[PDB]
């Protein structure tokens, strides 16, 4: 099961899932230095410190008092990423490659301006929130939940994650940055103007192409 | 408005005919061979051809199962018979089958299903529809997945049919045409005119029985020898009026466990 | 959903909910100084302490050791405040709004004689004690509860808050004044005498009206 | 007051009037019939449930049930003072569908009682010895 299932989930999901799952495995056993991945903001303000530009963006020390919350977001992500590849993003992997980059640079600049350290939950819910507004208008009712009406998902999920734990900074910016990009990528061009002045370069398409309908070979004679 | 009528089932198949009374087309500036646009619920359109009928009334239109399914309507609903005889010839068509009908068939589907179907018929087709072809041994249904020009096109003697490709997975919004209906019962003409008169009103329009304040039926008991088609009357009635047929069985209730039955 | 629902709340209650949620928001993320709201009672004894007469009375530094309590009472406040405002109180908003003023003044003086700083819960449970007793004789049985008989809520609710937490004094002082005010405003006039010698001045009704019946479009049809 | 409709029986309520309270309707008067309808309040019994004017074909038998049950249910104290034994079981028998659970529903709704029906099939099939 471990073999074929890992290669059958979409490549984007299969690498992203393993990107942030195997790293805590090293932390719990503790071979590499757990103190080596902090992303000090004040150090970045004084020196460039090319040592840790992205390194501390995947390491989370899940453990005794830092579990639960980290574990559950893996459940929804695994339950919900596979949906949002199929949420019209299957035909646009390059587009899906892009706003992942845009979101990652958007959270980190706010992650560097103010002094939080672990930017781990934000990248999970930001794409999840973006999935909600972009794939609204369905009714969902799980076994241990209520019969809440549709199109309430982005706000209802905003409560459970917030009240468990804290650190109001990451929840607010993560949803807001998804909101502004939601208006920018989708609503801004058809509202007043300001079209897609962030188009993905052909080099990204050259790396991985999209999917197109092929017509094949035709055959039909007179009558 | 002189457009909204009631529908009823057909006899002579022919997935592209509707029956209208003579005065109706006479007063609706209609002529023979005029293609018409039919529009119903969910903003769906189906293109058909009209022809005379001997015993068709003014307000009733007779049409078969396949046309009804495309419009997403049921028996006794209302439809728009908006006419428009202007369709530009299609250039190249792409017709592909549904997955759960071509199990272990393969071969060239074009020359044994589609070839005798479109031959000298000039069938007017519209994007997104479904039609059923009576094969040599099965009944294979296809789905027009692309057309040029989109979406209105009439099949011409000179087109390009691309029947190549993997079958489309069955969607969630359909009736599954290969299922039971009122035309799949024979020898029960009188009885199926009693189970249908005492059940359509509480199930089709429920709100009326609340306002009128009378007593609906609450139980029907069909009896007869085994194998005469009793569970097929209940399955046919549920599939056409629109309901939630939920079968509970005799033997597996009696043999679950102790007091958990 | 946030737009209409927030405006759907009655203004007095919608003012109530905002004060109970916005003030916690500032404290937790650390915008205002957490120590800036403590209500030093001994300072009130010596000097007037005009700087913070009421500001520290809304201060609640929620923490992940008692936050579960902070959620249940707000959950209790949210759904029951709807019940009490429509329970014989729709036509008298001014009478209800002023009755809150007595429930607030009574605790704040008692909070000066003794030395408690966290003055949030006692007012919440006081009106809840008031709400149950003036809306007695109703059978209630929630999903995770038993089939206990009616007119038992103010006594049993005094047990649940007592075990979870402590500070026995606030529970006692909360129950008594609502019990006395029930005797004062409602039972004293019909027991022996001493009617409403605190009546609502016209200045209130100038601020906001109470209610007025509507006739409708009349008909004149006879023979 | 109850108005006999085309197929129902709609009952209204005089919720406000002027000059209060005695105001006979006159050929030149104003009727305000618009507004959201009032919730059915408690205390009073509805005017639509069964009564003595809702049975026919049983004028004799409903005379025997009425004389035997009107006294113990209307004057509970008098039987205590006189100290005579009252009836304690009545057995109505007949074909099904003839209106037996309607004779016992009209008697409770008119003399004033606490009709508490217990059913046959539901008692018999609850669970083992818990029935
Ligand atoms: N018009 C018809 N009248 C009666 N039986 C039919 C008719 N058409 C088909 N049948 C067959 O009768 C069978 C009835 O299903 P089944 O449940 O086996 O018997 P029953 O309905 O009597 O329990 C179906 O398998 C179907 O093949
Ligand atoms: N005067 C009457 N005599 C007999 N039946 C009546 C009379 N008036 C009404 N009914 C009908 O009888 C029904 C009630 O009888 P039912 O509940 O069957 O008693 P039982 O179950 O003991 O036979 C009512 O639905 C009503 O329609």
């Amino acid at each position: 099961d471990i073999g074929d299932w890992f290669r059958s989930i979409p490549a984007i999901t299969r690498y992203w899932f393993a990107a942030t799952v195997a790293v805590p495995l090293v932390g719990k056993l503790g071979l590499i230095s757990p103190a080596y991945l902090f992303l000090w903001p004040e150090a970045f303000l004084y020196r460039f410190q090319i040592w840790r530009p992205i390194t501390a963006t995947f390491y989370f020390p899940v453990g005794p008092g830092t579990g639960f919350l980290y574990l559950v977001n893996l459940y929804f992500l695994y339950q919900y990423s596979t949906r949002l590849e199929t949420g019209a993003f299957d035909g646009r992997p390059a587009d899906y490659l892009f706003m992942l980059l845009f979101n990652w640079i958007c959270i980190v600049i706010t992650g560097l301006a103010m002094d939080m350290q672990l930017l781990m939950i934000p990248l999970i819910m930001s794409v999840l929130y973006v999935w909600a507004q972009l794939n609204r208008d369905m009714i969902v009712s799980f076994w241990f939940g209520t019969r809440f009406k549709a199109c309430y998902l982005p706000w209802v999920i905003l409560g459970f994650n917030y009240i468990i734990g804290g650190s109001v900074i990451n929840e607010l910016i993560g949803n807001l940055v998804g909101h502004l990009y939601f208006f920018l990528m989708f609503r801004y061009p058809m509202d007043l103007g300001g079209r897609n002045f962030l188009s993905t370069p052909q080099f990204l398409y050259r790396w991985l192409p999209s999917r197109r309908h092929n017509w094949g070979q035709g055959f039909r004679l007179g009558d | 408005r002189p457009n909204r009528l009631i529908v009823d089932e057909a006899i002579n198949e022919d997935n592209s005919v509707v029956s209208l009374s003579q005065p109706k087309m006479d007063e609706l500036q209609l002529f023979r061979g005029d293609t018409v646009l039919l529009k119903g619920k969910k903003r769906r359109e189906a293109v058909c051809i009209v022809l005379s009928d001997d015993t068709c009334s003014d307000e009733k239109i007779r049409m078969n199962r396949v046309v009804r399914n495309n419009l997403r309507v049921r028996l006794g609903d209302v439809i728009s018979i908006q006419p428009c005889p202007d369709v530009k010839y299609g250039k190249r068509i792409h017709v592909l089958p549904i997955d759960d009908t071509v199990e272990g068939i393969t071969g060239n589907l074009f020359e044994v299903y589609l070839k005798p179907y479109f031959l000298e018929a000039y069938r007017p087709i519209r994007k997104g529809d479904i039609f059923l072809v009576r094969g040599g041994m099965r009944a294979v249904e296809f789905k027009v997945v692309e057309t040029d020009p989109s979406p209105y096109c009439i099949v011409a003697p000179d087109t390009v049919i691309h029947c190549e490709g993997e079958p489309i997975k069955r969607e969630d919004e359909e009736e599954s045409l290969n299922e039971v209906g009122y035309d799949d019962i024979g020898g029960c003409r009188k009885q199926l005119a009693q189970i249908k008169e005492m059940v359509e009103l509480p199930l089709r329009h429920p709100a009326l029985f609340k306002a009128i304040g009378v007593k609906p039926p609450r139980g029907i008991l069909l009896y007869g020898p085994p194998g005469t088609g009793k569970t097929l009357i209940a399955r046919a009635v549920a599939n056409e009026t629109g309901a939630f047929f939920f079968l509970i069985n005799g033997p597996e209730i009696m043999s679950k466990l102790a007091g958990e039955s």
